[PDB]
């Protein structure tokens, strides 16, 4: 098996910087059978180098690729948000075909405040005897946020759960949903349903709040 | 235009058997190989094995030497691929590729297919909406969602006004509730201005208990 | 003291027979000596008939190129009063197509690649460049790695007619011969993709 050893695992940068990545194979690969993909959670993969430097269409100049052997190399030369993904080196030389662990590029972007929302449980939802509040923190940078509950002015424990989304391709923001889930009783059983967001892009904690009903 | 369509989700039992299929069109099916790449959750990319629907030959990793049987049907140009006694790690998700002669590499993939090995009962989600007010504007901007509570397996499309609305959604990475049931929000943000001529339906989709819901989500 | 030039194109050939012909003219049309070079200028290819790689006449000879044998090659063309080196890529693949898509055809070449007319009597031409040592028995001809039978389909010396052209037509072709040389007989297979124009 010709194993690939690519590295870094990750790469953290800021737009207009350089990017490299590298793959290492055990044994020596044909040029025309070492290739790159792109791949964006969700997604499938997308051939992106070809033939150690071809550029696959719709492949962006400031993509580069090189090498021979057993080194091979991915550089992009002044980085732009939608390059952030995870790359993978492959080889299609000897059976089996492998692939590279791949390396998950992040894009360091200036610091963005989080919009905060909050949503009451649905009349939908209330008649089944269930109610969950969903409060929203939107396109926010670094994705270091801290939500906080609270029920009355009493700080929740143990009955939500968090959600962030995966580096956005335009601004490199990221996205969080926490829902707090209580029964239709325990629903009712209070006025004020508060979400307090913590974060580096605010001066002083935001509160999202709603009284239940009013 | 060459294309792969793959059938949807599946969800398996342990020692039973899946077939997922990749339907091809946009050049000659028979004058190219075929190959399956697994991608198991939170890993890479693996190969899995190549068929030449011209001779149905077939070469197979020896890491799946016992575990996939890869066929074709030619008359409706589709690629078969089958795992047989389904264990844990056989949940990932599966592409199929083409490769051509003279081009050694994947131009071409397949959507992907989930494939989930477990003894729970499959669920349809719940789809409720999360609708805007006062407590959801920022300036000038108003924040909807649709919130797809207690389904089994993963996963779960989500898309607005059937594909015609994509900018400014953010659908969620599902979360495992304390109960085994998977839930996630996808949210957009749209001009507050407009929330009484515009509509707002989200379409979900959770192939595994063919479940297909659109719910509107209305100004409250 | 010699003129060096330098190809441009590679050459591409599978693991099996394979020959090319120092041909260059009107360099090569005079009263000239050829000599083969493998990555040297300073070691001759052998003319030993039983080498695997050997000089016959003015071509080199592989029987059969190996994974290994890629490079660059020379021929070097000396007259009377001239000498030119001619640089020239050689470049094999291990793998044919119909058993793996892996490690084969690294490149789609002009010499893998043919058109047939639509709604024309055309023809598919088998590209089997050996010297007068090289005897190429009669050739099969395949498409889809199946072999071809067919009312349309006629076998005449190196080429396959093909009347009445269809864009059904369009496929991966292989034409296989056997080539007998020194009373050992080796097998040559060369793949074509065959694209069909109106
Ligand atoms: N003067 C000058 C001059 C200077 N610089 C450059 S750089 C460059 C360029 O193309 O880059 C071309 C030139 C150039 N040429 C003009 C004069 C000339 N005369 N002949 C050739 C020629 O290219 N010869 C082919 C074989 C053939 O004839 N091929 C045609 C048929 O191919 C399939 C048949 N095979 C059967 C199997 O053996 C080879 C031929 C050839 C190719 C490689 C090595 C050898 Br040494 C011979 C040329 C090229
Ligand atoms: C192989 O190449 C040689 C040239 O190296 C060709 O021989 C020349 O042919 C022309 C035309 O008949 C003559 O004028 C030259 O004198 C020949 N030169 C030599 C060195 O013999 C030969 O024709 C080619 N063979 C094939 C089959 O293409
Ligand atoms: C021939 O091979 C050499 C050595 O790798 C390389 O530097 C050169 O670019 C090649 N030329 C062609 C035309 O492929």
């Amino acid at each position: 098996q010709i194993v690939l050893t690519q590295s870094p695992g990750t790469l953290s940068l800021s737009p207009g910087e350089r990017a490299t990545m590298t793959c290492t194979a055990s044994s020596s690969v044909s040029s025309s059978y070492f290739h790159w993909y792109q791949q964006k959670p969700g997604q499938a993969p997308r051939l992106w180098i070809y033939r150690t430097s071809r550029l696959a269409s719709g492949v962006p100049d400031r993509f580069s690729g090189s090498g021979s052997g057993t080194d091979f190399t991915l550089t992009i030369s002044r980085l732009e948000p939608e390059d952030a993904a995870t790359y993978y080196c492959h080889q299609f030389h000897r059976s089996p075909l492998t692939f590279g662990a791949g390396t998950k590029l992040e894009i360091k972007r200036t610091v963005a405040a989080p919009s905060v929302f909050i949503f009451p449980p649905s009349d939908e939802q209330l008649k089944s005897g269930t109610a969950s509040v969903v409060c929203l923190l939107n396109n926010f940078y670094p994705r270091e946020a801290k939500v906080q509950w609270k029920v009355d002015n009493a700080l929740q424990s143990g009955n939500s759960q968090e959600s962030v989304t995966e580096q956005d391709s335009k601004d490199s923001t990221y996205s969080l949903s926490s829902t707090l889930t209580l029964s239709k009783a325990d629903y009712e059983k209070h006025k004020v349903y508060a979400c307090e967001v913590t974060h580096q892009g605010l001066s002083s904690p935001v509160t999202k709040s709603f009284n239940r009903g009013e | 235009q060459v294309q792969l369509v793959q059938s949807g989700a599946e969800v398996k039992k342990p020692g039973a058997s899946v077939k997922v299929s990749c339907k091809a069109s946009g050049y000659s099916f028979t004058s190219s190989w075929i190959h399956w790449v697994k991608q198991a959750p939170g890993q890479g990319l693996e190969w899995m094995g190549e068929i030449n629907p011209g001779n149905v030959r077939t070469n197979y990793n020896e890491n799946f030497r016992n575990k996939v049987t890869m066929t074709v049907d030619t008359s409706i140009s589709t690629a078969y691929m089958e795992l047989s006694r389904l264990r844990s790690d056989d949940t990932a998700v599966y592409y199929c590729t083409v490769v051509f002669y003279g081009e050694p590499y994947f131009p071409y993939w397949g959507q992907g297919t989930l494939v989930t090995v477990s003894s729970a009962s499959t669920k349809g989600p719940s789809v409720f909406p999360l609708a805007p007010s006062s407590k959801s504007t920022s300036g000038g901007t108003a924040a909807l969602g649709c919130l797809v509570k207690d389904y089994f397996p993963e996963p779960v499309t989500v898309s607005w006004n059937s594909g015609a609305l994509t900018s400014g959604v953010h659908t969620f990475p599902a979360v495992l509730q304390s109960s085994g049931l998977y839930s996630l929000s996808s949210v957009v943000t749209v001009p507050s201005s407009s929330l009484g001529t515009q509509t707002y339906i989200c379409n979900v989709n959770h192939k595994p208990s063919n479940t297909k819901v659109d719910k509107r989500v209305e100004p409250k | 003291g010699c003129k060096d030039i330098f190809m441009k194109n590679e050459i591409l050939s599978a693991s099996q027979p394979f020959a090319f012909n120092c041909t260059f003219p009107p360099i090569t049309s005079g009263e000239v000596s050829v000599t083969w070079y493998k990555n040297s200028s300073k070691i001759p290819v052998s003319k030993i008939i039983q080498s695997r790689i050997h000089q016959d006449e003015t071509w080199i000879l592989f029987l059969p190129m190996e994974w290994g044998d890629s490079g660059v090659y020379q021929c070097v063309i000396k007259g009377r009063d001239s000498c030119h080196r001619i640089h020239v890529n050689l470049t094999v693949f291990e793998k044919h197509w119909c058993d793996t898509s892996i490690g084969g055809l690294p490149n789609l070449s002009d010499e893998y690649k043919q058109i047939l007319h639509l709604g024309k009597d055309d023809s598919l031409t088998c590209h089997l460049h050996f010297p007068k040592s090289c005897v190429l028995g009669p050739i099969k001809w395949y498409k889809d790695c199946n072999e071809i039978k067919g009312e349309r389909f006629t076998v005449l010396e190196t080429r396959l007619l093909v009347s009445n052209v269809s864009a059904e037509d369009r496929g991966n072709y292989a034409c296989q011969a056997i080539l007998t040389h020194s009373g050992k007989q080796y097998e040559v297979l060369n793949g074509i993709t065959v694209s069909i124009t109106e």
